[PDB]
RNA sequence: CGCGACCUCAGAUCAGACGUGGCGACCCGCUGAAUUUAAGCAUAUUAGUCAGCGGAGGAAAAGAAACUAACCAGGAUUCCCUCAGUAACGGCGAGUGAACAGGGAAGAGCCCAGCGCCGAAUCCCCGCCCCGCGGCGGGGCGCGGGAAAUGUGGCGUACGGAAGACCCACUCCCCGGCGCCGGGGGGCCCAAGUCCUUCUGAUCGAGGCCCAGCCCGUGGACGGUGUGAGGCCGGUAGCGGCCCCCGGCGCGCCGGGCCCGGGUCUUCCCGGAGUCGGGUUGCUUGGGAAUGCAGCCCAAAGCGGGUGGUAAACUCCAUCUAAGGCUAAAUACCGGCACGAGACCGAUAGUCAACAAGUACCGUAAGGGAAAGUUGAAAAGAACUUUGAAGAGAGAGUUCAAGAGGGCGUGAAACCGUUAAGAGGUAAACGGGUGGGGUCCGCGCAGUCCGCCCGGAGGAUUCAACCCGGCGGCGCGGUCCGGCCGUGCCGGCGGGGCGGAUCUCCCGCUCCCGUCGGCGGGGGACCGCCCCCCGGCCGGCGA
RNA sequence: GACCCGUCUUGAAACACGGACCAAGGAGUCUAACACGUGCGCGAGUCGGGGGCUACGAAAGCCGCCGUGGCGCAAUGAAGGUGAAGGCCGGCGGCGCGCCGCCGGCCGAGGUGGGAUCCCGAGGCCUUCCAGUCCGCCGAGGGCGCACCACCGGCCCGUCUCGCCCGCCGCGCCGGGGAGGUGGAGCACGAGCGCACGUGUUAGGACCCGAAAGAUGGUGAACUAUGCCUGGGCA
RNA sequence: GAAAGACUAAUCGAACCAUCUAGUAGCUGGUUCCCUCCAAAGUUUCCCUCAGGAUAGCUGGCGCUCUCCG
RNA sequence: CGCGGACGCUACGCCGCGACGAGUAGGAGGGCCGCUGCGGUGAGCCUUGAAGCCUAGGGCGCGGGCCCGGGUGGAGCCGCCGCAGGUGCAGAUCUUGGUGGUAGUAGCAAAUAUUCAAACGAGAACUUUGAAGGCCGAAGUGGAGAAGGGUUCCAUGUGAACAGCAGUUGAACAUGGGUCAGUCGGUCCUGAGAGAUGGGCGAGCGCCGUUCCGAAGGGACGGGCGAUGGCCUCCGUUGCC
RNA sequence: CGACUCUUAGCGGUGGAUCACUCGGCUCGUGCGUCGAUGAAGAACGCAGCUAGCUGCGAGAAUUAAUGUGAAUUGCAGGUUGAUCAUCGACACUUCGAACGCACUUGCGGCCCCGGGUUCCUCCCGGGGCUACGCCUGUCUGAGCGUCGCU
């Protein structure tokens, strides 16, 4: 249960800070799990997602064992757009299909200087509890 | 609030004008211009008896009835019929005043205390709790009363050596203390017979806290137990006894139904 | 008529400083009504209340006695319980209505004027330099200037005080610039299944993982995700970690400041003035031959003055020092910023207002003041053909669904349109009773079953009885050996705890000529109940 | 067979009134006090409501040298004030055997009439005719007699009438005592306290809707009423 | 106000807007689910009482002491 | 000899015998009648389809009402022992919405009046051009302004809304365009009157009052001193007297 | 054989009740308890590439600097040495308003000081600074046979 008395366990005060949440926390809410291939090596469980990653799809209609690529994140509807998940309108143009990021597993990353500072800290302060 | 309905300004149109002598809205060029403002039957306007906050919410009950209810809720967590009929799953427990050693206060892992409730064969109750996690009906869903469940077995210890962090996760399990007992978690809803798991250092304390009939309580001020009103409550071994079946009259159990009248002429 | 000086008084775009208006939930000062009740109504009550006016604060006010009580006497103010709906007022009708004592929260106390003594022992501002300076300060210098003898500072205030002697005692105290040792706000971070076959438009649902009961469980609160999730994400748990910032307070020095106290005896000094009080008129309060406040005239006194709840004199006792001042905590809070919860309402409800609401709109104004939620998981929001001047159609097409089509979930009745049936000259409608015609069900259309005997044919792994093994029940055994218990008990060389308005050598004080003696902190024995090991009677073992 | 429903009314089908039609909303509630019934605990006592101590929990549990305090156990008078049986017996004082009075031994908290239940128990309850134990029964009459009701007495305080003795650091306009009628919300071997529910009367907006008015504080002479300033018009 | 109780923002024998306010009424209308049991009064005295309330009456509910002499 | 004997009794239950039943205002009791919510409990039901509606479908109860089958619908719901309440409607000239009869009817009648041909056009009793016939008849149905309105003025397009019939037309809609000053006016003076300071009242926000209980001249003037600089000639620019 | 009128059912219209949801309100409670002459509250007028409204800001105008985060904003076009979103401590802040030169037409001025036509010399334009009432300690300048007396 929660014991801290300055944190709200209500329904509406948790839906409001979600549908009116700013972009720098939309960053954290729109994350996605890593594969067991990366979970073996980095010893990490979840990362925020970037425009140039690689993706399989587990649930939804378009699920399978295929590796797509991210086109562009759309953090206003909590949704992204992928390369080859698209479908046809009336006349023939192709419109992409929105996928929520929690249904999405990552197989390859987009590594930077601002990303390995993070990824080595989410296992440093991961192991301290192992040191219990 | 006190302001409901009265933050307008109204005055009736009087007689004539083919209306009902009701307070009406003072002019204006809109919809709400002569619509009906005060009263209770209007759209808008106050309710009957605007509920005040100084309704007498709380009650008090005497002391020596609070202690008589505790003695009358402890005396029925010992029969294996008032516990089964309450609803628990107690088909196999080997002894109903279940007293366990004092090394349970040294548990700190809930993993270490499920192996305990498996050995004690009480897990099929917690299994009934997992088999009865469901929603709620009505308008409780939008007032943070979403998920309900079913009340499980109680646990009564003596001193806190680490057991709370090792039991407070299993749903249903309600903890207590002997020094600071409670009724609302001994008699759920108003009914009697919740299953309980005592500890040795507590079950050896009720003789001192509540006292026998010929010895008062030594941690209270002045309190003996209450007195029964009749002893041989079983009138099946009273009535077919040789002292009573002798001094009765004969039992008259012949049915005597009404007779038809035939004509004697 | 001169130069001169204190006094009274003006001007300045003089130098540097200040206040003015707003919010108004709680607060202090004034001003202040009427509906209403009395079955009428005028004193009363409604009320020291709404409205009106002026002032503040994070809290305001009050306040260290000109006090209560008549006791063996208490001892600042505020706040809660209580006294109390009581003593008392009142066309003695309706009705209004206090305090003291007692138990509690909180606990804190003080300074000036006068009387007198120290050679104005006093401040503020300008000047120069050094240090520090986002709360303008300290030390050094100013033949550099100003206010004060119509009184600036020190000691000192009613619990008595001072002074001068004679004895006894003295070695810390306060800030300010710092160095230095270990409450607060923000940031980023921390467990575990998308495992099997399968339903679905889509699974979070249904089932499965034993001989460690899928995994972590100091984490099963909640929320998001195409229905319903401990294990998909975020999150919660934990004296868990890290990174910043400001302090509270502890220690070293380096600076300046201030030389102060007891006890015992001799001599001196000691208090607030158009106010107290008295008469009167008016409002007021429970205050009644007048509680307080305010106004007019009169107007004091030092072994004095006020109070001592019935006016007045003569008396005795008791208790306090008016007319001048300061002060934190205990208490209050429909406004304000920042937060948690709820046996509450769920769009004609709840604030007027869930949305471009004090907005649209009326009135010259003061002011009055609404209606209005919902596609679908995703716009994938209907390409193209065709008739038509166009609106709107007809095929096609998207989705699980247009039987969800841009005010699109559900789609109620009144009401209208059309179809099918059954009728119709005393307005229609109903009640009681049958009869006819329709819709429908019988999942009706060859109608019971269960026991038991006789008979007919069939077949088993087939009875009664003995033999071993296991369980269970009654036992009045007229009385098997063992047990525990007693809202049962007698005596005990027992080994012990709670009480007591039963009784009386030690420690102490005071008193007494180390001795008495009242007062107590203590023993120690006497009882009664309870506990505890050994010993005996009866007893149930059907709580 | 049969007038259309609600409503005041002695008297509705009425030539009495409100009502065209459907959906939603709509009217004896909330505190304080008191009275009586009823359920629960403790019981001559009861009650911690205010105060303290140790996620649900703003809950629960405790405290007795925290029981102060509230109601109750004792009434009456305007008040100063007073404040609830006595019978028998010893030697006994005067007088006129009795009273009263200083002292000793026993006794003792009323009486009559009804009164549910209770006890004694003359007499008998068969089974082949006579003894006799228990168990209750039955039972004429005869006894203790609860609760209560009627009545007689007695005691306590207030007040009037008649009249006698006793007490004492204070000796008096001191103090105390008796018998007899009258007034009292009183005793006469307790019955209350705290909580919860119900009806009823009330005070509060008080079952909901309804006036003609009354008061405080503010906004209007752009229409019209009159005086002003300044200009304009009448073949 | 050369006067009629005229006019004063369609309002005058005391304007309009907000507040005390949900002002008072012995006076008119309305007052929301079923069954079962019992069942009346419009008379008395007093009232600035005669459309109204107090009182006695009639009525219902809960029980009680006895019977199973009155 | 044989191993045999129905039902019952939720004691708040079951069974039997007798007489009786009207009923307004009003009183009481039982309600396995009902609504919205909370503690308890049903190892409840539910996308192989819950609430809610609809029904010439089948039935139970004295009744309040409930239950079932068959259709639509698409995500949360009920029963029992207890607790609490903003808890049950036909009416109040009731409140808020909504629809009928009356009805394709009352009505589109003040100021004398319209015809013929052509063009654009899907379309013309009203639109534009021309041809006649008539009215206002100089105190005008004409030409310009002030008060007020505020983009209506101008052009090009539109035709689903508005112009109480229609409409190619519009003071309607949508895009765009437009208002030029030394002399025209405001500005500048005073009028009837409004309104500050000195001063007076007033518990007070403030009020009467406007020359009245007031030290009300900030400026010119001519001359002399000290100043400065302008090509310091001629003078400016300031201070005092 | 019809038409009208009444009756019930199936279908379809008008209408927006019911059921289910909820970024809203109501009440209680905790901790804090902070405005303005250094120009508040309030109002007015402006600002977006395509813009009306609320909302956000002030000629630096749908935000600048810094730090923290470290790759988007979005209806359509665009073009890692730190985008965008937060925090906020450094800068700026148009006209009315206690409102402040005198007025409310935004109209009339004055005193200093710089730039220009010019050549301090007047006027001429532009730019900046000051010019409210009330009162306090000071400095300066003065009045008075009512002072009050000296020289
Ligand atoms: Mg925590
Ligand atoms: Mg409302
Ligand atoms: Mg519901
Ligand atoms: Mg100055
Ligand atoms: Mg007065
Ligand atoms: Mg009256
Ligand atoms: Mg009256
Ligand atoms: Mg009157
Ligand atoms: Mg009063
Ligand atoms: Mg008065
Ligand atoms: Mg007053
Ligand atoms: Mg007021
Ligand atoms: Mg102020
Ligand atoms: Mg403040
Ligand atoms: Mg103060
Ligand atoms: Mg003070
Ligand atoms: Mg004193
Ligand atoms: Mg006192
Ligand atoms: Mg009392
Ligand atoms: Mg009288
Ligand atoms: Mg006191
Ligand atoms: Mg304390
Ligand atoms: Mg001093
Ligand atoms: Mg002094
Ligand atoms: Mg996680
Ligand atoms: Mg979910
Ligand atoms: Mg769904
Ligand atoms: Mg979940
Ligand atoms: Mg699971
Ligand atoms: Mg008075
Ligand atoms: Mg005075
Ligand atoms: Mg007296
Ligand atoms: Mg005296
Ligand atoms: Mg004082
Ligand atoms: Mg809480
Ligand atoms: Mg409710
Ligand atoms: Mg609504
Ligand atoms: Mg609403
Ligand atoms: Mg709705
Ligand atoms: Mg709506
Ligand atoms: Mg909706
Ligand atoms: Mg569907
Ligand atoms: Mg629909
Ligand atoms: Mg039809
Ligand atoms: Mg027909
Ligand atoms: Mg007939
Ligand atoms: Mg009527
Ligand atoms: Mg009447
Ligand atoms: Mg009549
Ligand atoms: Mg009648
Ligand atoms: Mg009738
Ligand atoms: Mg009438
Ligand atoms: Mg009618
Ligand atoms: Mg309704
Ligand atoms: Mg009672
Ligand atoms: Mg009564
Ligand atoms: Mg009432
Ligand atoms: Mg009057
Ligand atoms: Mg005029
Ligand atoms: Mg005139
Ligand atoms: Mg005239
Ligand atoms: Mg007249
Ligand atoms: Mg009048
Ligand atoms: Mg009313
Ligand atoms: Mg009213
Ligand atoms: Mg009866
Ligand atoms: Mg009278
Ligand atoms: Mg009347
Ligand atoms: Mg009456
Ligand atoms: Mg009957
Ligand atoms: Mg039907
Ligand atoms: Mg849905
Ligand atoms: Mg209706
Ligand atoms: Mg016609
Ligand atoms: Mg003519
Ligand atoms: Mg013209
Ligand atoms: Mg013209
Ligand atoms: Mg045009
Ligand atoms: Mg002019
Ligand atoms: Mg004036
Ligand atoms: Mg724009
Ligand atoms: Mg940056
Ligand atoms: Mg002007």
């Amino acid at each position: 249960m929660k014991f801290n008395p300055f944190v709200t366990s209500d329904r509406s005060k948790n839906r409001k800070r979600h549908f009116n949440a700013p972009s720098h926390i939309r960053r954290k809410i729109m994350s996605s799990p890593l594969s067991k291939e990366l979970r073996q090596k980095y010893n990490v469980r979840s990362m925020p997602i970037r425009k140039d990653d690689e993706v399989q799809v587990v649930r939804g209609h378009y699920k399978g064992q295929q590796i797509g690529k991210v086109v562009q994140v759309y953090r206003k509807k909590y949704v992204i757009y992928i390369e080859r998940v698209q479908r046809e309108k009336a006349n023939g143009t192709t419109v992409h299909v929105g996928i929520h990021p929690s249904k999405v597993v990552i197989t390859r990353l987009k590594l930077d200087k601002d990303r390995k500072k993070i990824l080595e800290r989410k296992a440093k302060s991961r192991q301290v509890g192992k040191e219990k | 609030s006190e302001l409901a309905g009265h933050q307008t300004s109204a005055e009736s149109w009087g007689t004539g004008r083919a209306v009902a002598r009701i307070p009406r809205v003072r002019g204006g060029g809109t919809h709400r211009s002569g619509q009906g403002a005060f009263g209770n039957m209007c759209r808008g306007g106050r309710m009957f008896a605007p509920t005040k906050t100084w309704r007498r919410w709380h009650r008090r009950v005497n002391t020596t009835q609070k202690r008589y209810a505790i003695c009358s809720a402890l005396a029925a967590s010992a029969l294996p019929a008032l516990v089964m009929s309450k609803g628990h799953r107690i088909e196999e427990v080997p002894e109903l005043p279940l007293v366990v050693e004092d090394k349970v206060e040294g548990y700190k892992k809930t993993k270490e205390a499920v192996l305990l409730l498996k050995k004690l064969k009480a897990w099929n109750d917690i299994k009934k709790v997992y088999a009865s996690q469901r929603m709620r009906a009505g308008k409780g869903k939008m007032r943070n009363r979403r998920r309900i469940q079913r009340r499980g077995p109680c646990v009564i210890y003596n001193e806190d050596n680490g057991i709370v962090k090792a039991f407070r996760n299993i749903p249903g399990i309600t903890l207590l203390n002997v020094t600071k007992l409670n009724i609302l978690k001994l008699a759920p809803g108003g009914h009697v017979g919740r299953f309980c798991i005592w500890t040795e250092s507590a079950f050896r304390k009720l003789d001192d806290l509540y006292g026998t009939w010929r010895k008062a309580a030594s941690l209270k001020s002045n309190y003996n137990l209450p007195m029964h009103k009749m002893l041989n409550t079983d009138l099946s071994r009273i009535l077919k006894s040789p002292e009573i079946q002798r001094a009765l009259r004969a039992p008259r159990k012949k049915i005597h139904r009404r007779v038809l009248k035939k004509n004697p002429l």
